[PDB]
């Protein structure tokens, strides 16, 4: 099979995991047995921003973005339980992988619009009485959104959460107010959402594959300014195995 | 200086609300290193009140 | 100020016994401390893991304590991690992995002892300075 | 009005005792027989109602639930501060010497 070396600045690395056409089977479940997904991929192929009219009685859309940040921006080697619940539901409970990617898209008109792409902490459930995992099986849920740049991160005059300065030191006798909301750091964690829609199975293997739309807040810049909301689209791959 | 006076109104009795009340507000302000000459820049043009701003 | 015996004077049980070391035995064992131990613990800190010093308040909260010649020469013997739980040999230089730690292989009990030394002395020279990092250089 | 949360927790008794729900791990080499066993355990199964919590992990061996037991009076517990312990820093946050 593949190697390293006919992989490496192909951009296969940063590809999911696809299944045949003949992908259509059904993956058997027994309420009796545990299991778990032991690797989740999610690879975006459309990031939307929601413009932000100056009224409020537009319709906002979700717009198309440029990616400029390259190929570094697939969720993989995601893994966690997934539970058979009383209903015959499943559920999904991440409990660790490659889960997240610093993403930076641009609007037309080049105003640049970083988020943190992920699905850290997803809980992600299925419709009750799951027999079987089939092309008919989806996943919904939500993860949690924490801030894009974590609690040392040094603005560019030094000034920070859990470091640097407190003020704005190039201007010692400036008064204090005005320059607040960029002095004091702040920490966001918001939710997301996110929907998988299985398209392939392969039931002799575990295998799944399908489609995904999740949302979620972009950069907030600790607390400078207002997040946008983000709209990622793309393909994903599973694979279940007993545990 | 101003140490000097506020030990000397302490010294014969005062509060400390009345020893520092009693220091007039041109000696404070010497005392304030907006006002030293040392603190500039070549091209921070104008009035120091320009700066810091007007001393209320 | 001179590096006179008091200076060279260190603990060497858990006990409260002192022995003094010789300048001699100083001198060797800050040499032999840079020919086997600098390359990680320049000045008392720890470039592989800098949460772990080699201050004496540091060492004598190891366990076992460490804060005295046999505790440091049995760490050379058979190193372990700071709460006593895990022996490390297979990835710090001891005399029981000298087969993958090469240098160790011609360390006498003699050169453990020296090196013991230079580590109880060296803060008492330089205080805080000693596993102080660059914030003291 | 808008405030600095890791200056405020270090009014808390987060600034006196080590955290046992936000503390960086580091802080558990302070004391005699924390680190790296017992420290690591107290961080993977953060966060604590009270103090006494610790001592209700998983797995002790008797001489680790009796250091707990010695240790406890230098611990405390406030409510985890997402800003100390998301990006892994509880492990790792960013200082070393
Ligand atoms: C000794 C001369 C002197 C001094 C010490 C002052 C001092 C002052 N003036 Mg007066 N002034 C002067 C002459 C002077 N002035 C003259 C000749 C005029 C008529 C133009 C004025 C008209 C004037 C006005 C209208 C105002 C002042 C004000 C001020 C105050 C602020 C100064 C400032 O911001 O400068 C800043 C100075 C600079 C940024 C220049 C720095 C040096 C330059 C860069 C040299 C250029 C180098 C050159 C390119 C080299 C090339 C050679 C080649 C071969 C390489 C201060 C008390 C201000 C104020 O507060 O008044 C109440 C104000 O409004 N001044
Ligand atoms: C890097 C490759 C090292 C060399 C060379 C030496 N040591 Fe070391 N040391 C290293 C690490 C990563 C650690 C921490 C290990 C752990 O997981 O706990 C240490 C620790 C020590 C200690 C314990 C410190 C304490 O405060 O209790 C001592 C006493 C010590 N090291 C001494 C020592 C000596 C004498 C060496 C020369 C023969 C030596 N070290 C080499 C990394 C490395
Ligand atoms: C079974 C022991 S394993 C052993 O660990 C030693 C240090 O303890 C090393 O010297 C040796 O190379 C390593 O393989
Ligand atoms: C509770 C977590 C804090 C970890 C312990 C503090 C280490 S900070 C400590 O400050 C001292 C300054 O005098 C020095 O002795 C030392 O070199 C320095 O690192
Ligand atoms: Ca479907």
């Amino acid at each position: 099979t593949l190697t390293y070396d006919d992989i490496v600045g192909t951009g296969l690395a940063n590809k999911c995991p696809t299944l045949d056409d003949t992908a259509r089977g059904a993956y058997p479940i027994d309420s009796s047995q545990t299991y778990r997904i032991a690797r989740l991929c999610l690879q975006p192929t459309t990031f939307l921003v929601k413009e932000e009219p100056k009224n409020k009685r537009q319709e906002a859309e979700f717009v198309p973005t440029k990616l400029v940040t390259r190929e570094t921006t697939s969720l993989d080697q995601i893994q966690g339980e997934l539970k058979v619940n009383s209903d015959g539901s499943l559920t999904f409970v991440e409990e660790d992988g490659i889960d997240f990617q610093p993403v930076t898209v641009q609007m037309a008109g080049g105003e640049r619009i970083p988020l943190l792409f992920t699905v850290k902490n997803l809980v992600a459930s299925t419709q009750p009485n799951v027999t079987s995992i089939t092309t008919s099986t989806d996943f919904k849920g939500e993860f949690n959104v924490p801030s894009y740049r974590t609690a040392n991160f040094l603005d560019p005059k030094g000034r920070g959460l859990a470091s640097g300065y407190d003020s704005a030191i190039a201007l010692p006798q400036a008064k204090e107010e005005e320059l607040a909301r960029a002095n004091v750091k702040r920490f966001s964690l918001t939710k997301g959402q996110i929907s998988l829609n299985v398209a392939k199975v392969d039931g002799r293997t575990g295998e799944i594959a399908g489609t995904f739309e999740s949302e979620q807040l972009s950069d907030d810049d600790m607390g400078a300014h207002e997040p946008h909301e983000v709209k990622i689209q793309g393909v994903f791959y599973a694979s279940i195995e007993p545990a | 200086e101003i140490n000097r006076r506020v030990q000397a109104s302490l010294a014969s009795g005062a509060t400390l609300e009345e020893a520092w009340s009693a220091i007039p507000e041109k000696l404070a302000f010497y005392d304030y290193i907006g006002n030293n000459p040392a603190k500039g820049g070549l091209f921070r043009t104008g009035p120091m009140n320009k700066g810091d701003g007007i001393a209320q | 100020a001179e590096l006179t015996p008091e200076v060279l004077t260190v603990p060497l049980n858990s006990e409260g016994k002192t022995i003094t070391l010789t300048e001699k035995q100083y001198l060797e064992g800050k040499r032999l401390f840079q020919y086997a131990c600098a390359s990680c613990h320049v000045g008392g800190i720890t470039k592989t893991n800098p949460s772990l010093d080699l201050r004496t308040e540091t060492l004598a909260l190891a366990t076992p304590p460490r804060d005295n010649i046999e505790g440091l020469v049995d760490y050379m013997k058979n190193p372990t991690t700071y709460d006593g739980e895990q022996e490390i040999a297979e990835v710090h230089p001891s005399l029981r992995s000298a087969d993958i730690f090469p240098k160790m292989r011609n360390l006498t009990e003699k050169d453990l002892v020296a090196i013991a030394g230079h580590i109880l002395v060296e803060p008492k020279i330089l205080g805080d300075k000693w596993g102080g990092g660059k914030v003291y250089y | 009005e808008l405030v600095n949360v890791v200056d405020e927790k270090l009014g808390t008794a987060y600034g006196e005792k080590i955290d046992l729900n936000n503390t960086n791990i580091a802080a558990f080499i302070q004391y005699r027989g924390l680190y790296p066993t017992l420290a690591k355990l107290i961080v993977k199964n953060a966060p604590y109602e009270s103090v006494e919590d610790v001592l209700n992990i998983p797995g002790l061996t008797e001489r680790q639930k009796q250091i707990l037991r010695e240790n406890l009076e230098h611990f405390t517990v406030t409510e985890v501060e997402t800003a100390l312990v998301e990006g892994g820093d509880r492990y790792n946050n960013g200082l070393y010497k």
